[PDB]
């Protein structure tokens, strides 16, 4: 009863299996690359109709099926949160990595590992899945650190390559930057809230002070390449094309900016942190565009370009319009 | 070959004996902590018809 | 090793608390009572020392 | 303790009579079993020290090793149980016929008892 | 198989132990200049110039191409710095004072 | 289900509208939910009602155990070591039990937050108060007694809180 | 790395100590032989013993 | 295995204890030490203050 | 419990009477049987404990030690078969011989329901230890190694005994149920003051505390492959085990005894993490990783909050078994190699890539990657450091940062890169070092299943 809870765990279930057969026959054959990609789009045509119920009722909905570990007053449990936000990025997100390992069949023919660069993209899908549907704040860092170990195995996928191992610690270096506001984020609001659950830190956080948000917004500026950490991702493209294309242009380096969207409704109460995003993010807009004005690497001129789209995003979280900055994503 | 692989494989009985000798060991050794059995203030219990001690 | 450590009995009593939890609060609040009560020990047990400060 | 001037005392007995008051140590005693390891492990270092095959030289040396050691555990055991059974004796006599120096504590109730109470945080 | 005068020994003064430490690290006299004799343990260890290990000559055919090294030359105390993952001093087209000037 | 009671979990009567169609389009929705239903849920329900039948040819049962009640430490002498045993696995069980009655109210907040969808901050005030009036007590009961924790040093808390209190009490009433 | 850890830290308790001992024992243990000395310092303790501990 | 050497086995037979290397132990080795401790005495101190008034607002700090 | 010790002390006559060709398939099959055996002890109850008998009892934090101490063995003789195949079948016994004695004493150790029992057999862990490192070691710096690590120790826990014997005359018992029932708070003395320094000191200099880690370095990196991994997995445990124990007596006066440790050990977490970056030697930079999460581990001790003692413990396991498994990794490379040294042989993924994966996956644990046990000890203990002040979370996450920094850095130089040209010796990796590094990680991923059993008492 009721399809959207089935059918929204199963895309996250679907996108799984050729992981588990990774170590079966048709990994060692030239027909891996064509099943992960029927795969992404079996997976996309599935979550498309969570989509259409959305649309046609406002479905919202919250699961928590594995209880993991109770710590004294404190539960976690592997709980994924299937609101619009969810629920609309899924399609979009399985839409482009379709295209993509498309486009890499064929990009990448001459690749002797091309099995494994498919096993990578899947893996950094299914990370991206984790951190999109994630309900805790838990859930959310184990999305979190997945994606930057990807792109960190994926910048340096050519291993000969010094400027690739470069790059790969480089973007490791500012992610763990950014982990460390994550991580106080995360401290403060168990110590306060008495929970790493979204719906508890809503309720119990009418006005939220400084320190949990001026965290939040230090990740967010990590993983989103604000103007303080952004020359790694311009860096990043020491990586295949379909790697910048999927990961580090629309896909992985808004992660920072949907953790924002994700912690509006602490985001309002607050001015000052309001203030210093909108500022970070007119800041590092105008650097980056200033930047790519003048390039001569097209990579590099496209990269400029994601910087300065993540900051515009930013400004929208600034003046208070989350849902538009969704919309632009 | 009986009788002969014994003079090459009696090794391999050695941890399990000494598995056996050290549980009996730790039974002989709960026997002398009887000295509260059923006596205890809160699993105080009346004995079954048929049940001599609370636990062995 | 793992399946006999995965199918370990609840000696830690995790269901059993979850089920008295559930008993008290349901009589607490059938009865008005205010659910947790600030005090751990009934003050009458309890003898203070008199200062006269 | 200092039991040399204890009065009553044979100078030179290793186990007076009322010794035989008390109950010996039965022969399946760890103690006893330590005494003939430690003879079992004596007669190894001597076959190995005369460079003869270690396990199995001398087994009547050995076994002479092993019942030697027991002996003289046993007979030790006996003696130190004795020795702590006269300061055991001792003791509760004295407490016994000094009442004034051991008075009986005024028993008290954790509820009417102040302890100080320090918070960590 | 290394014998004990191989290895790194105490600052010298006279200029024969001075030559002498030269010849062992596979170097000219006059282009051997050991770090001053300060409270801390260089030693005999030449001060090789901080140059970094990235704008060696990148087409010359070194014995390890990746660390742009040659089999048996004195190494730099601090190679560990520059192995062209790390900093480098490859200079730059505009200078460094204003560089830092337009920056901040 | 009565797996879980109701009362201990409260849910209220999720009154649901009905279907209007404005248009003579057929929506895809109901078609899919028809297809889903037809293809998913009855080869579930018919594996589950193989299951269950399977289950009620063999049906055992497991109790709940009941611990006795115990002296306090409050009745316990100095240095009786069994009575101050007793008393502290008493006073440890209590400690879990209310834990897990602090879970109990969390979860229920939680609940009431996300089903109450954008109008959280209205129709949850009970359940907030609830959580508030349970935390204010846990955390006069158990908070900062630190990682060696003991019935003595709760019982000891709270004789200093009350004479705290008495003070300020008797305080007010001489003023 | 070199100042703290190899330097300082070494000089403190294991070197400092390593270096008290060896002056200690080359002291201790540095006796010609003689017993004129052996019996002169057996007088002069004996004098302290008798001069000071009573 | 020079460069090895050097770097690691022969550090201390070649230290003397001077003005500059004494100087810059002390400060590298004690300054931070007394410093992270000032720094975290006082943020405790005022806690603890604030604690004693009452005027903290520790609501739903169960966990700790 | 003597259904553990029993079959430990029959593993020796086991080796002595077995074949010249057959002794480490015996020892590893019923070392692992022995391990199999000691897995129940996982099962305990909220109450008190598995008080087994008058002289041996069990709980919650001594479990998950002597499950790791167990399953250790069997790794330790499938890393000690490859160096040991020249020598003569009396050396061999003996070496099995000194690695059995070490995991009897360890055994004995953790549970020790009386505190001198305790102290005796932490003392006595040491001699097999000392003739391990002194006697089967390559390098010619071994023996200073020896003499650092029996003295560092030594000087450091011999006022531990003078303490213990104390607190037995004063308090009248050292059995850790009556020492924990009838605890009294410590006056602020000077008396009490270095009562408690003898009693802290013993096991701070074990773990070891910045300042005093001088002897880790030396101990591991002369010692063969079994010393190190036995070193950096257990033994480093037993100052952090000990500390949890006898912190019970000393309170209220480490409130503020604590700082001066507190201090070292959250500036020495840097500066370890930080001397991690600038190394020539692969075996004394996972060394001081040691060092620094042992340190993060003495602040975790240090707190004494709950949320403490359950990051504490997580992090004891979670690194005994990343470091058992990077010393692994180092010598099977060292063993190829036979220089011991970072940047000698490079580009290694492209001739062994198991040994590249398996290498990764090291890393990555090391790392405290989530949902890994490292990462939930790791955030345990931030989080309670942050509670106890709002600044902790500077050191915590620049020392997070030099983590990852080292970490990859270590990956990079070794796995990536193009390989050195004059050596022509890389033999594919045999079956025994995949299996050897396979069950070192295994367990990991199992255990960030089950949390609970490596959480403490605390749970
Ligand atoms: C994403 C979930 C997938 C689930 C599917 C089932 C997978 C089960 C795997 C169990 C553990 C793997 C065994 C470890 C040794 C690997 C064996 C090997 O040698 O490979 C040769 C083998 C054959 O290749 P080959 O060509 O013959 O050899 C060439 C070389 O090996 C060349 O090698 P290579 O180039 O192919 O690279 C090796 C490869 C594989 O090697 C590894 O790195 C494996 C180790 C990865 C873990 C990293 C440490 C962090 C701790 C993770 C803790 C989670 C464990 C949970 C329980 C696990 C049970 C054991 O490395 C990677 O792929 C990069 C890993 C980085 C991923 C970072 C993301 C971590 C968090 C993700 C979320 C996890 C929890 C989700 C919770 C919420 C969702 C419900 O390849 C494989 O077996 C690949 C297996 C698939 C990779 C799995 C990695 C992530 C999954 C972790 C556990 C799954 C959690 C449960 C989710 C279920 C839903
Ligand atoms: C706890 C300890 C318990 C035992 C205490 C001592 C007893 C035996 C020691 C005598 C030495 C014998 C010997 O050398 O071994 C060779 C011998 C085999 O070789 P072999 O061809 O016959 O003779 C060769 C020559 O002996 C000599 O061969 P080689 O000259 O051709 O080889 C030269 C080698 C030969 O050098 C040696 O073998 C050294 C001898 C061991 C030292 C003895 C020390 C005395 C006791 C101290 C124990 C300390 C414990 C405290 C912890 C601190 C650890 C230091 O020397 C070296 O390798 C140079 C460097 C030495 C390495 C570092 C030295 C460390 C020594 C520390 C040992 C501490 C643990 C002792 C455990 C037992 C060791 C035998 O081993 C044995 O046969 C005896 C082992 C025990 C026999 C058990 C049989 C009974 C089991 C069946 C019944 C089941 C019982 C339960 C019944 C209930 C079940 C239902
Ligand atoms: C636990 C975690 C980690 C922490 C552990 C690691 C860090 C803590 C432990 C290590 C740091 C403690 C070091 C402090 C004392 C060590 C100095 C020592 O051992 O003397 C050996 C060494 C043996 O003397 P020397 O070999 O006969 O003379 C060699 C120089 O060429 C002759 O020098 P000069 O004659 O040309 O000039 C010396 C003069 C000139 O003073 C100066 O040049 C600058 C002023 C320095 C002190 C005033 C501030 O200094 C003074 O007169 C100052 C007296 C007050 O003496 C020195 O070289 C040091 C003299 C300067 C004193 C500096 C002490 C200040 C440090 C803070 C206290
Ligand atoms: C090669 C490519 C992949 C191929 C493989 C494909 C298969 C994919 C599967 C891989 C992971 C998928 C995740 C699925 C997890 C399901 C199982 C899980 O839920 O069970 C866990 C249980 O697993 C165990 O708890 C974990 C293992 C225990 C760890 C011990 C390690 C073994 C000993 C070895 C030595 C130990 C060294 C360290 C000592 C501390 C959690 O238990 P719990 O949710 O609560 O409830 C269990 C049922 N109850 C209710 C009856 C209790
Ligand atoms: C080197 C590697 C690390 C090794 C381990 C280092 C950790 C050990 C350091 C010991 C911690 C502090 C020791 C004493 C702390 C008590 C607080 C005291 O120091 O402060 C004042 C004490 O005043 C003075 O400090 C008196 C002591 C001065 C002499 C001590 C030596 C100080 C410098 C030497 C340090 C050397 C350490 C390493 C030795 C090798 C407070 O004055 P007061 O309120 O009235 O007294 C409070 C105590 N009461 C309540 C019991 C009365
Ligand atoms: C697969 C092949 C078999 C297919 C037939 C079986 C289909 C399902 C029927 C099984 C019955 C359901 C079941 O498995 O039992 C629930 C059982 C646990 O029992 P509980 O009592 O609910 O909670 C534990 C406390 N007692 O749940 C499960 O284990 C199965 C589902 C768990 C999720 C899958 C694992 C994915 C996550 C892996 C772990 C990742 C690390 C932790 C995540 C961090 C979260 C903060
Ligand atoms: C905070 C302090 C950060 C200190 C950083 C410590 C790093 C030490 C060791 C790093 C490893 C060395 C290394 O990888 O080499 C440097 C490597 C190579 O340089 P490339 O440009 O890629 O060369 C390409 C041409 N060949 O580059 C790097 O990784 C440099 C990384 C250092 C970044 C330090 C600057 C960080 C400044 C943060 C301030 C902003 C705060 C946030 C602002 C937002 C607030 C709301
Ligand atoms: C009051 C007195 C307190 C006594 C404390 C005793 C501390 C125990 C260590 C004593 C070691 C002294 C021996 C010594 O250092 O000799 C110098 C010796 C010379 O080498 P040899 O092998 O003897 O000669 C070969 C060449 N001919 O120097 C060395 O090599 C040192 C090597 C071992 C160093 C060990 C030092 C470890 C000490 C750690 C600190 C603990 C100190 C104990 C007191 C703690 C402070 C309260
Ligand atoms: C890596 C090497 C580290 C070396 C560590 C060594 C230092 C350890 C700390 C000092 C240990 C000695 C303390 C003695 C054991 C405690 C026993 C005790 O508590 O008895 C006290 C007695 O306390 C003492 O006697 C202590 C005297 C100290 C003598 C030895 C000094 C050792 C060095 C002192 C400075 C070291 C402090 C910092 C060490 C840092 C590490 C170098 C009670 O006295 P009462 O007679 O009962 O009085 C009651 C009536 N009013």
């Amino acid at each position: 009863m009721n399809p959207f809870a089935s059918l929204t765990l199963t895309t996250l279930t679907i996108l799984t299996i050729p992981i588990m057969m990774s170590n079966s026959n048709i990994y060692k054959t030239n027909l891996y690359p064509n099943y992960v990609k029927t795969t992404v789009s079996y997976a996309f045509t599935l979550s498309l109709v969570p989509l259409l119920m959305f649309m046609h009722t406002g479905q919202e909905m919250i699961i928590s099926n594995w209880h993991w570990m109770t710590l004294q007053t404190v539960e976690l449990s592997l709980s994924f949160k299937m609101d619009y936000f969810s629920v609309m990025f899924i399609p979009v997100a399985l839409f482009v990595t379709w295209s993509i390992m498309e486009f890499s069949m064929w990009y990448m023919h001459s690749d002797p590992f091309i099995n494994r660069f498919f096993k990578y993209l899947l893996l950094f899908l299914i990370t991206m899945m984790i951190l999109v549907t994630a309900n805790n704040l838990f859930q959310l860092f184990i999305g979190w650190e997945g994606v930057g170990i990807m792109s960190f195995l994926l910048i340096g996928w050519w291993h000969g390559r010094t400027d690739a191992n470069t790059a790969a610690l480089q973007a490791i270096l500012y992610n763990r930057i950014g982990d460390i506001g994550f991580v106080l984020s995360m401290a403060w609001f168990l110590t306060h809230s008495n929970a790493w659950d979204l719906q508890q830190i809503f309720m119990l956080n009418n006005e939220c002070p400084n320190m949990p948000l001026i965290g939040l917004l230090l990740a967010a500026a990590g993983k989103s390449a604000q103007f303080g950490l952004h020359p790694w991702l311009p860096s990043a493209m020491e990586g295949p094309t379909p790697v910048s294309a999927l990961l580090h242009s629309s896909t992985m380096v808004v992660a920072g900016v949907f953790l924002l969207i994700r912690f509006y409704p602490l985001m309002e109460t607050n001015k000052l942190v309001q203030t210093m995003t909108l500022c970070l993010g007119a800041i590092t807009t105008l650097f980056t565009a200033l930047c790519a004005i003048t390039q001569n690497d097209i990579k590099k001129i496209v990269a400029f370009s994601t910087s300065s789209q993540l900051g515009l995003m930013m400004v929208t979280i600034g003046i208070n319009q989350p849902h538009l900055a969704f919309l632009h994503i | 070959n009986v009788l002969q692989i014994v003079r090459d494989h009696w090794v391999h009985i050695l941890v399990p004996v000494g598995f056996v000798f050290g549980c009996y060991l730790d039974r002989r050794s709960d026997e002398k902590l009887t000295a509260f059995r059923n006596k205890s203030l809160l699993f105080k219990r009346e004995l079954r018809p048929n049940e001599e001690v609370t636990w062995k | 090793g793992s399946t006999f450590v995965a199918y370990l009995p609840d000696y830690r009593m995790q269901e059993w608390a979850r089920r008295e939890a559930e008993r008290l609060v349901k009589y607490r609040e059938a009865n008005g009572l205010p659910l947790m009560e600030s005090n751990c020990f009934d003050p009458n047990k309890i003898q203070l020392p008199e200062d006269e400060d | 303790t200092m039991m040399s001037g204890r009065p009553g005392r044979v100078p030179l007995q290793f186990l007076p009579n009322e010794a035989r008051s008390l109950p010996p140590p039965k022969l399946t005693d760890p103690r006893l079993v330590y005494m003939g390891f430690l003879g079992y492990c004596s007669g190894l270092i001597d076959n190995a020290i005369r460079r003869r095959p270690v396990v199995s030289a001398g087994l009547h040396r050995q076994l002479l090793y092993v019942t030697s050691f027991v002996f003289f555990g046993y007979y030790l055991l006996k003696r130190q149980d004795y020795m702590y059974a006269l300061r055991d004796h001792d003791m509760f006599a004295y407490v016994k016929s000094h009442p004034e120096d051991f008075p009986e504590k005024d028993k008290k109730t954790y509820g009417e008892i102040l302890e100080e109470f320090h918070p960590v945080r | 198989h290394v014998t004990k005068d191989m290895f790194p020994g105490p600052y010298p003064k006279t200029p024969e132990e001075r030559a002498a430490a030269a010849k062992k690290y596979n170097m000219r006299v006059e282009d051997y200049e050991p770090y001053p004799d300060d409270g801390m343990g260089y030693g005999d260890y030449p001060k090789l110039p901080d140059r970094s290990q990235q704008e060696r000559d990148p087409w010359y055919d070194w014995d390890h191409p990746d660390l742009r090294l040659n089999w048996g030359e004195p190494i730099h105390w601090d190679l560990d710095m520059y192995i062209r993952n790390r900093v480098d001093t490859s200079p730059t087209p505009v200078s460094w004072n204003t560089m830092c000037k337009h920056l901040f | 289900p009565d797996s879980w009671d109701k009362d201990v979990y409260p849910e209220p009567p999720r009154r649901t509208p009905a279907p209007a169609p404005q248009t003579s389009l057929p929506n895809p929705v109901t078609y899919l939910t028809k297809i889903f239903d037809l293809l998913v849920d009855r080869p579930v329900t018919l594996a589950r009602e193989f299951i269950e039948q399977q289950h009620a040819k063999n049906r055992y049962y497991y109790y709940h155990r009941e611990f006795r009640r115990v002296p306090d430490i409050t009745e316990c002498e100095e240095k009786d070591i069994l009575c101050m045993f007793e008393a502290e696995m008493q006073w440890r069980r209590d400690y879990k039990v209310d834990q897990e009655i602090v879970n109990i109210i969390q979860e229920r907040l939680k609940a009431c937050q996300q089903r109450e969808g954008e109008s959280y901050r209205q129709n949850c005030a009970k359940e907030l108060e609830q959580f508030t009036q349970v935390s204010k007590a846990f955390q006069d009961r158990y908070s900062d007694l630190g990682a060696h924790y003991s019935a003595r040093k709760c019982l000891a808390k709270q004789k200093q809180r009350m004479l705290a209190e008495r003070k300020a009490a008797k305080e007010a009433a001489a003023a | 790395s070199s100042l703290l850890d190899l330097i300082w830290l070494e000089t403190i308790l294991p070197k400092t100590t390593s270096f008290i001992q060896m002056k200690m024992s080359i002291m201790v243990s540095n006796q010609k032989g003689l017993i004129k000395l052996y019996f002169l310092s057996f007088l002069i303790t004996i004098m302290i013993s008798m001069t000071l501990f009573n | 295995i020079r460069w090895t050497y050097a770097r690691s086995a022969n550090i201390y037979p070649n230290f003397r204890p001077t003005p500059k290397t004494s100087l810059l132990g002390a400060l590298f080795g004690i300054g931070p030490l007394f410093f992270w401790y000032y720094v975290f005495k006082t943020d405790r101190d005022k806690k603890e203050k604030l604690i004693q008034e009452g005027k903290l607002d520790q609501t739903f700090n169960i966990s700790y | 419990m003597l259904k553990i010790i029993i079959p430990t002390t029959m593993l020796l006559p086991m080796t002595w009477m077995s074949k010249h060709n057959m002794i480490w398939i015996n020892a590893t099959v019923h070392s692992l049987l022995i391990s199999l055996i000691s897995l129940s002890l996982l099962n305990q109850l909220g109450e008190n404990s598995l008080n087994f008998s008058l002289t041996f009892f069990s709980d919650s934090l001594s479990a998950p030690l002597l499950v790791l101490t167990t399953w250790l063995l069997p790794l330790m003789l499938m890393a000690s078969q490859s160096h040991l195949s020249k020598e003569t079948t009396t050396r061999k016994k003996l070496y099995i011989t000194m690695l059995i004695l070490l995991q009897l004493f360890l055994i004995m150790t953790f549970t020790a329901t009386e505190l001198i029992l305790f102290y005796i057999l932490f003392e006595a862990t040491l001699v097999p230890t000392l003739i391990i490192i002194t006697r089967w070691g390559n390098q010619t710096e071994r023996l200073n190694a020896g003499l650092y690590f029996l003295f560092y120790t030594l000087a450091g826990s011999l006022p531990l005994l003078v303490a213990l014997v104390y607190i037995q005359n004063t308090t009248g018992s050292l059995n850790f149920l009556i020492i924990h029932y009838w605890s009294h708070p410590l006056s602020n003395s000077w008396s009490n003051i270095f009562m408690w320094l003898a009693c802290i000191m013993a096991f701070m200099v074990k773990m070891p505390l910045y300042g005093l880690h001088l002897w880790l370095p030396k101990a591991h990196v002369e010692a063969p492959i079994a010393g190190s991994m036995v070193l950096a997995a257990v033994l480093l445990k037993l100052g952090g085990y000990g500390m949890m124990r006898i912190t019970t007596i000393l309170n209220p006066l480490t409130n503020y005894m604590a700082y001066p440790f507190l201090m070292l050990s959250m500036w020495g977490m840097i500066m370890t993490s930080s001397i991690c970056l600038r190394q020539t030697d692969l075996k004394s930079l996972i060394a001081y990783s040691s060092v620094s999460h042992m340190a993060l581990v003495i602040v975790a001790i240090m707190i004494q909050t709950p949320w403490s003692f359950m990051g504490a413990t997580a992090l004891m396991i979670a690194h005994g078994l990343t470091s058992s498994m990077l010393f692994c990794l180092a010598n099977t490379n060292y063993e190829r190699v036979h220089s011991r040294t970072m940047i000698l042989a490079r580009g290694l993924q492209t001739l062994l890539p198991l040994m590249a994966t398996w290498w990764l996956v090291a890393s990555l644990t090391n790392l405290a990657l989530p949902p890994s046990i490292n990462l939930i000890g790791e955030l345990f203990i931030i989080t309670a450091s942050f509670s106890w002040s709002n600044i902790t979370i500077i050191l915590m996450g620049m020392n997070m940062m030099i983590t990852a920094l080292y970490s990859l850095y270590m990956l990079i130089t070794t796995q990536r890169g193009k390989y050195t040209h004059h050596i022509n010796n890389i033999k594919p990796s045999f079956t025994r070092e995949n299996a050897l590094m396979a069950l070192h990680i295994l367990p990991l991923l199992l255990l960030t299943l089950n949390p609970k059993m490596i959480l403490g008492p605390l749970y």
